[PDB]
């Protein structure tokens, strides 16, 4: 849990370190060459193209603060399976209490 | 062996292996136990070839084994078949590792101070090869001994 | 004939091999920070604390360090009635992170021994980030609260390792809270009635 | 000037070693280590002592260490004597 | 015993120099901020009297078996005792920090204080507590940051005074540890 | 070729052409009547090979093609086609000398500086070859694609 | 052994702790009051390790490197046929360098 | 630097007996894997730079060593990053080849972690990385073939560690 | 800086620093009064500068913005301008510096390998640096445009 | 190798943030100093003979060091003293240029101490002919230009002891 | 690198005193055995391939070093050791000839056994090797310069030890 807890401080940390800049690009003008309307030539990225979505798709996104989630995620999940694993534990130990 | 030969080769220039290396594991891969069937028939014949080897190095060469020679004595002769046991035991393992290096490593890198140290004499040597890859003809079909034809005169030229 | 003899051959020469054993520049033999300590068995706890806390890795670099590791007889005699207030709460196992700065307190850059503290009082601050003084007069060095024990082991990278006798504690440092319960006003009539109103602010009213 | 120019694979100047020292750098090592010639059976050259310990800089210890471990050698112990660390400017 | 001036004259003596060009600038920059450093004493020796009750106090709270019977602040003349070492030490912390050199601090009040208090029985971990509420109370008047009495002054950094008068509570808690 | 490599390697060794060089060396020529089977498949499929291969490479980067991209136009776009048929002739060579010779010496020894210089995406050009070897790969069996496929993976390693 | 077959499912309920509450009644209570316990055993029913792991490396083999000269640490298959003794033996070695025997 | 034959050939030539039963019964279980080993160097030589680049942004890219004061900060350090990695699965396609991970303490292990602590290179995320980018290398390869190739990714993380 | 090379410089030559070293090391001391008044003017306008720089650098290069750009989307556009506010900073370092060490071994030795390594067009980051460029020389004086715009086009110049 | 601006630029950057008004308090505190430096840096260029040749008369020039037997009798081992001697009133005129002693642990102190023990340097005479040199240093330079290249004298005196 | 003269010499200079009766006593005694050593070293240069010879096979040519596993198995590693035993019975002709046992230790023996124990290099069976090489030595050049010249040997297989 409390190196989970250091996970969650150091996407706090990460979001910090680029709001100055992920809020200055908030207002500019970013166009692109494609991808957006169907009159030009797109190729590939008329949507995505040939097993390139990925099993999640947030795994196909890029940054710092999708990085450190992606710890969180891998960090959850050892936490969620030892918590599991003292429920069962308490249910033997509650069922040998039944026979004295 | 061979594959140690690609990944060495290919180490200094700091690049994995090219398309035509990856032939050259991937062939002598396919060519696996044909090695490995070929050395366990030459170490059922050992005893066989030896006794052949110490036929022909020596009637061609009554220097070595008469009184002054350096083979002359039991105890001189008796090493004298285990330096063609260690040789022949370095072939299956040169016919097995597809190469040379096993033959390079040990045996031939240095061979002649060795001998030259011991008093053997280093172009009586060459013919005691010479003279194991003729013995091995004989316990041997046409079809398998020009497989190993190719790594006894390597030891030949190693030895020059 | 002179007793410091010196080092080198040919002509010019004492009778002595270059560098006392014909070495010029000798290979090191000393360990890192946390294996000479590991080796002498004094300093478990601290580097078990070193090793759980990540601040290990900061003491494993190649810079000029000078540790002041306190022995575990240092750490036995944190159990003052005054001292286990401050140190107890870090016992709990989500505040790492005080101890890192706690332990990263005892790391001086640089390469003190105890030969250059001669009657000189230095100050510095940690790899924590917030000053600390050593003292060394009338062969007594201090650094902080310390009354360092063992005088100087070499180490790896040139570093320093003095033995002290107890934990320094950073100037700034506030311990943490115990865990508490989150509480929640039960009424809110209780708190309306608990703000000053503007007409009582003027005393318009009691 | 440094070796990190934009050289990679297929490019012009043939693919090496590649260090990430600075313009200038001068932070070095103290290294030791054994390196037998295993050449020296059939170039008969005299003998040289193969267990060194020298000061190699920070521009050139990874080609050094690189290449120590080509030729069979074995890296007893290495240090950072002179530089620091985690420092953006200064190592110059 | 030593002061700042003369702390550099014996380590002048040490290398048989005169106290050149290299060594004033160390000196004139003392006396720089010597109007700094008597604006430091200044707001130690005013609350003087009531850090001493401070301090002592607040080790009985954290460690209440010195007022237990068999404790070291039980006895009423062992009481009165405590409030006389707490500023006796407080006095003499209140010269190295006029001196500038804690030589007076370690050759007369640390001057065999260890196996004093030793061969009273005082509990030395509870004299470490005397010591540095003394510490922390110090470098909260220095940097005028004391809670409850802020003090007038002309305005400017003063934190290399409190570093100082913490090493001077680090050599005495040191010295009696 | 694997001839020449096994010639200047053996070369620069001092040494002749161990069993492991000249076994292969036979055993590339006897595979020489499958290469150029193999080359003379991409030989006439050209004209598919290229302008499919530029089909997927448009359809997944429109940005060489579009207005701003490198390959912009009637023009560019006819010389963005003639490197896929440059690369895609480089191919045969490699296939017909059983390497990456032919290859590493033409169209990828400092091909990052041309394209760098060039102001095309050097990624944008990796693209058009792996689109190249799906086409081609289709072309054949299993065993050939195995080949076919090998060499233009190494152009892609080379080519980023 | 589990020979407790004397001992059932009811062996530490512990029937006489007995509570008078003043001049009443004894108030008997059978309370199980487990020990100061911890239960000495390594290698439990599951894993409880969710990542973090590359612990593993090769044991020291002196002076060479590990795993590389396993061939003095190996059984043998064959020996040959002619073989001539030692008779000088000078010790075994350690393994007789950090070169293999295909240096 | 010895593969499975080299290795094989030694421990039978260093009791001075031929190649037995168990000695060529070991050499037959690599030649079978010949096939498999040669197909995954193929991919990860095509690879080479997806991998990597897949590794770092799913292990430590966003991470604060990446950020101003972590590890990897400054452009050369970074650099030096995928330059470091590309080492990590350049010798472990060696070793997959060889299969024997003799190769890898030759070259890569040997003063490698006694390195990482004169720069103050942080180990804990070096070997992170290496096992995402393990995890990647199963991706390509396959089950058994990343069952190879992850069998020496973390024998560069044990020593390494 | 000037300060730390002009030494270094001296250090290897095993020699002093002469008047031409020292007569500079004296000139940059008494510009470091006009050099902190530079780069207090880009320090607290990094919002503007940043801003408007990414401003002209999509209406440039809109392809690393649209979709398939490296910059698309709502999080890759805040790192999109996450560099220009670093390469911003390192000018700021370069100008008290009197000198682009600060800015060498902080964003451009071996900045071609991160930004080939991230997928980033290197030729795009450069595009930015020059749209910051026209707007930090167009917040100073013709005396002053000629330094912060002098530390930016040297980055340009390493940045491809 | 750090200057007063570099070991201020370091410790702004390594936390991320830009030059606020304490690092650039410190930094025109260094530009102050700018104009002392250089003409401190500029005597001892000239008088760099004379000094060293006033250091060893005043200190060790007539000790029995310097007869047989002391570690300084033969001409090779007297030459080598005056050529050590110039590093250190060298390296002392860079560290007072850079204002940051930087450059002498890296560049003089490391692996000195550990040198002089193998030779059988006397550290006792060295740094007693450092203190002389020193003294002498700050006749040239002035009173507080001699405190400046006086700190770095005893920067070297105290590592090398 | 100092013969008997040089070092005569040396400690006579160190002294600062002339040659008196005591140092060219010493230096008598080097020259009234200057025609022993040449002629020792004279016959030690004919047979210095057939010394070797003998104490290879008298010490460690049928032991089981010389068979597969021990430490001279490869005919590399066989005539590194002929290549090794030459410079210890050629040193040892330099120390005999020179008076003066500081060329070994100058050149053989400062980093030797460091060196052996690397490479796994026996040193019981080294020692032997040149106390086999010594025992050949005295048969050549006769009794007493037997005695000098394996007054080195030992020298080397103390050291070495
Ligand atoms: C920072 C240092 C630190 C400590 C000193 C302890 C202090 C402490 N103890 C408890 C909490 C508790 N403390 C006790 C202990 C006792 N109750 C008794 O009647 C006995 C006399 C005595 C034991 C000898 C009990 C029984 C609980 C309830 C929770 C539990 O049993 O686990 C709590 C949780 C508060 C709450 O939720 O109510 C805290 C902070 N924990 C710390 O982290
Ligand atoms: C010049 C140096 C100098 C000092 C530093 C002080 C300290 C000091 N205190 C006492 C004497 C004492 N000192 C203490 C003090 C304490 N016990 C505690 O539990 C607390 C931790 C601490 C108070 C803060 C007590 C309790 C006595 C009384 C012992 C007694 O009366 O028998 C004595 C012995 C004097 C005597 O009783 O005859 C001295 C030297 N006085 C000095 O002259
Ligand atoms: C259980 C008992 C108990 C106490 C009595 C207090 C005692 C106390 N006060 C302070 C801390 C302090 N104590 C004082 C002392 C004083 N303030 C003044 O203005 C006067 C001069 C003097 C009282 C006469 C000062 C000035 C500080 C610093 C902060 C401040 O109060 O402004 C500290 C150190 C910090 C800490 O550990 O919390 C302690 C232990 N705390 C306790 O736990
Ligand atoms: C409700 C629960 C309950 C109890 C716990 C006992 C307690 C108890 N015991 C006695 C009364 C007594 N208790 C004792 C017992 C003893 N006296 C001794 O001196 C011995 C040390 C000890 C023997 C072990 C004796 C001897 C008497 C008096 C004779 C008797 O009443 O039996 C009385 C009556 C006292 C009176 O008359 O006021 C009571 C209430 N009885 C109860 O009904
Ligand atoms: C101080 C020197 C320095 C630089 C320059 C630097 C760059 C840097 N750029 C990054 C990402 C990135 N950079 C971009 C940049 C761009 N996209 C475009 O279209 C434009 C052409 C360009 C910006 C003008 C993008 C899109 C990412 C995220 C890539 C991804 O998520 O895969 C990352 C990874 C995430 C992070 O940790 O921030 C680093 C480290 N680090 C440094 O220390
Ligand atoms: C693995 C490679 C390898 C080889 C070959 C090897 C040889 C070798 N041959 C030796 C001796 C000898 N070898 C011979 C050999 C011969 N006389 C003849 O007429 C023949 C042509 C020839 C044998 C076929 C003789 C006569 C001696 C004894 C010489 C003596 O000691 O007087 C010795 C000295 C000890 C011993 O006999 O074991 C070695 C080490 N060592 C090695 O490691
Ligand atoms: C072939 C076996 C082998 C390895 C592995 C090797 C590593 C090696 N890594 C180095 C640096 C480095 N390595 C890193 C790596 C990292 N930073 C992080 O945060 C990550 C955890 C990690 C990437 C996975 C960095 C940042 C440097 C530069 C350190 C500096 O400039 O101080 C250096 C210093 C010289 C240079 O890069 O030119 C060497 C020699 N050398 C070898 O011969
Ligand atoms: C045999 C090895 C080999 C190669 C590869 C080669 C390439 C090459 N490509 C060129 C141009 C070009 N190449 C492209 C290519 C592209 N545009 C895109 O969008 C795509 C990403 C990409 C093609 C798939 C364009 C647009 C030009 C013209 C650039 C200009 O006109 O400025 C030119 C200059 C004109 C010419 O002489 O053809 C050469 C020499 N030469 C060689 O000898
Ligand atoms: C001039 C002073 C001096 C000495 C003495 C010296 C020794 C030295 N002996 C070496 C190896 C060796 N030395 C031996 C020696 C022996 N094996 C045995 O069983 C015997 C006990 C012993 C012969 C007496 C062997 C077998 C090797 C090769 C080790 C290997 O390939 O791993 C090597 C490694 C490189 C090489 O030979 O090219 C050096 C440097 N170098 C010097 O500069």
């Amino acid at each position: 849990q409390i190196e989970l807890d250091a996970a969650y401080t150091s996407l706090a940390s990460s979001r910090a370190f680029l709001a100055p800049f992920a809020a200055m690009a908030a207002d500019m003008d970013i166009r692109p060459l494609y991808g957006k309307n169907p009159q030009v030539f797109a190729g590939q990225f008329l949507g995505v193209g040939a097993g390139q979505w990925g099993k999640t798709g947030a795994d196909t996104v890029r940054g710092r603060s999708r990085r450190v989630a992606a710890d969180i995620g891998v960090k959850e999940f050892q936490l969620e399976r030892v918590k599991q694993l003292v429920v069962d534990l308490q249910r033997a130990l509650a069922l040998e209490d039944a026979e004295a | 062996s061979l594959v140690t030969q690609v990944i060495l080769s290919a180490d200094d220039e700091l690049r994995y292996p090219t398309a035509g290396e990856l032939e050259t594991i991937s062939s002598y891969l396919k060519t696996g136990e044909y090695r490995i069937r070929l050395i366990s028939i030459l170490q059922g014949k050992e005893q066989e070839i030896i006794r052949l080897a110490s036929k022909k190095i020596f009637q061609l060469h009554p220097e070595y084994i008469a009184p002054g020679g350096n083979a002359s004595g039991a105890r001189q002769r008796a090493l004298c078949l285990r330096d063609y046991g260690w040789y022949l035991r370095l072939i299956t393992y040169a016919i097995l590792a597809g190469d040379k290096e096993p033959l390079e490593k040990i045996g031939i890198i240095g061979v002649r101070e060795m001998y030259n140290s011991l008093g053997v004499p280093i172009i009586g040597m060459i013919d005691a090869i010479k003279c194991l890859k003729e013995a091995t003809v004989e316990v041997i079909s046409q079809e398998e001994e020009d497989f190993v034809a190719p790594y006894y005169d390597y030891i030949i030229q190693g030895m020059s | 004939r002179t007793a410091y003899p010196y080092t080198g051959s040919g002509y010019g020469s004492a009778g002595v091999p270059y560098g006392q054993d014909t070495y010029g520049y000798k290979a090191t033999t000393a360990k890192s920070i946390t294996e000479t300590a590991a080796q002498a068995g004094v300093f478990n706890t601290f580097v078990k604390l070193l090793n759980e806390s990540g601040v290990e890795k900061l003491v494993e670099q190649a810079g000029p360090y000078t540790v002041f590791a306190p022995t575990d007889d240092a750490f036995a005699a944190l159990l003052e009635p005054h001292s286990f207030n401050k140190l107890a709460t870090l016992l709990r196992p989500e505040n790492n992170d005080a101890l890192r700065k706690v332990l990263m307190h005892h790391v001086i850059p640089g390469a003190f021994t105890s030969a250059s503290l001669m009657d000189r009082a230095v100050t510095v601050k940690s790899l924590a980030g917030e000053p600390i003084s050593i003292m060394g007069l009338n062969k007594l060095v201090t650094a902080g609260t310390a009354k360092v024990v063992r005088a100087d082991v070499p180490c790896a990278n040139g570093c320093i390792i003095h033995a002290v006798s107890s934990v320094i504690i950073p100037p700034n440092y506030v311990p943490v809270p115990q865990p508490t319960k989150p509480v929640f006003p039960r009424s809110v009539i209780a708190e309306i009635a608990k703000l000053p109103t503007p007409r009582q602010a003027l005393g318009l009213d009691p | 000037a440094y070796d990190m120019d934009g050289t990679g694979a297929g490019s012009l100047e043939p693919r090496g070693i590649k260090s990430s020292a600075v313009e200038k750098d001068s932070r070095c090592f103290k290294v030791t280590f054994v390196l037998p010639s295993q050449s020296r059976l059939y170039t008969f050259r005299e003998l040289q002592n193969v267990y060194t310990t020298k000061m190699v800089p920070f521009s050139s210890w990874y080609a050094e260490q690189q290449r120590i471990q080509k030729m069979g050698g074995k890296i007893l112990k290495v240090e950072l004597v002179a530089g620091g660390q985690m420092r953006s400017v200064g190592n110059q | 015993m030593l002061d700042a001036f003369s702390r550099v004259v014996v380590n002048s003596d040490a290398k048989a120099a005169y106290v050149g060009g290299s060594d004033l600038q160390a000196l004139k920059s003392f006396i720089a901020d010597g109007n700094k450093r008597l604006d430091a004493v200044n707001s130690i020796v005013s609350n003087a009297s009531c850090m001493v009750s401070d301090a002592v106090s607040g080790m009985i709270c954290e460690n209440p078996g010195l007022i237990s019977p068999g404790g070291n602040c039980y006895t009423n003349r062992r009481m009165a005792a405590c409030l006389r070492d707490g500023e006796i030490i407080l006095r003499y912390v209140s010269y190295a920090l006029l001196a500038g050199d804690a030589s007076v601090l370690e050759d007369r009040c640390l001057n065999g204080l260890k196996e004093t208090y030793i061969a009273l029985g005082v509990p030395t971990n509870s004299s470490i507590r005397a010591v540095s509420i003394m510490k922390a109370q110090a470098v909260a008047f220095i940097t005028n940051t004391a809670t409850e009495r802020k003090m007038s002054f002309a305005a400017g950094d003063c934190t290399s005074l409190a570093s100082e008068v913490a090493s001077y509570f680090d050599r005495v808690g040191a010295a009696i540890s | 070729s694997i001839v020449t490599k096994s010639i200047v390697n053996a070369d620069a060794e001092a040494r002749y052409l161990s069993p492991g060089e000249l076994d292969r060396i036979k055993s590339f020529v006897l595979s020489g009547q499958r290469r150029l089977r193999i080359a003379q498949t991409l030989t006439e499929n050209r004209e598919r090979i290229v302008k499919q291969g530029g089909q997927q490479l448009f359809q997944r980067r429109p940005d060489v093609v579009s207005p701003g991209g490198n390959a912009y136009g009637e023009e560019m776009t006819a010389t963005c086609l003639r490197d896929l048929d440059y690369y895609l002739r480089l191919v045969t060579y490699g296939i017909i000398a059983g390497d990456v010779t032919p290859i590493e010496e033409i169209g990828l020894v400092g091909v990052k500086e041309m394209y760098s210089a060039l102001g095309t995406p050097i990624s944008g050009v990796a693209e058009g070859i792996r689109c190249m070897k799906d086409v081609a790969c289709s072309l054949l069996s299993g065993e050939d694609a195995a080949e076919v496929g090998f060499y233009f993976d190494y152009t892609l390693a080379a080519m980023q | 052994d589990v020979v407790n077959a004397a001992y059932p499912k009811n062996i530490k309920n512990k029937a006489p702790v007995i509570s008078f509450d003043g001049k009443k009644g004894v108030k008997l209570e059978m309370v199980t009051l487990q020990t100061f316990a911890g239960d000495d055993s390594e290698d439990t029913l599951f894993d409880y390790s969710s990542g973090k792991f590359m612990p593993q490396k090769p044991a020291d083999m002196g002076i060479a490197w590990p795993s590389g000269d396993g061939r003095q640490a190996e059984m043998k298959g064959g020996k040959g046929s002619f073989n001539q003794p030692d008779l000088r033996k000078y010790g075994p070695f350690p393994d007789f360098l950090k070169r293999s025997m295909d240096l | 630097m010895q593969d499975a034959i080299t290795s094989v050939i030694n421990a039978a030539d260093v009791q001075g007996k031929y190649l037995d039963a168990n000695s060529v019964e070991k050499l037959r279980g690599y030649f079978q894997t010949g096939e498999l080993r040669v197909r995954a160097a193929a991919t990860i030589a095509a690879n080479a730079a997806t991998i990597i680049k897949e590794a770092v942004a799913k292990s430590l890219l966003y991470s604060d060593i990446t950020r101003p004061g972590g590890n990897m900060y400054t452009t050369r350090r970074y650099a030096a990053c995928i330059r470091d990695l590309d080492y990590y699965l350049r010798y472990a396609t060696y070793g997959m080849l060889a299969g024997d991970p003799s190769i890898l303490d030759e070259r890569v292990l040997n003063g490698l972690k006694e390195t990482y602590n004169s720069l103050g290179v942080p180990i804990g995320a070096t070997i992170q990385a290496i096992q995402a980018m393990k995890e990647v290398t199963g991706s390509l390869v396959g089950s058994d073939a990343g069952k190879e190739m992850g069998l020496y990714f973390d024998y560069i993380c044990s020593g390494l560690s």
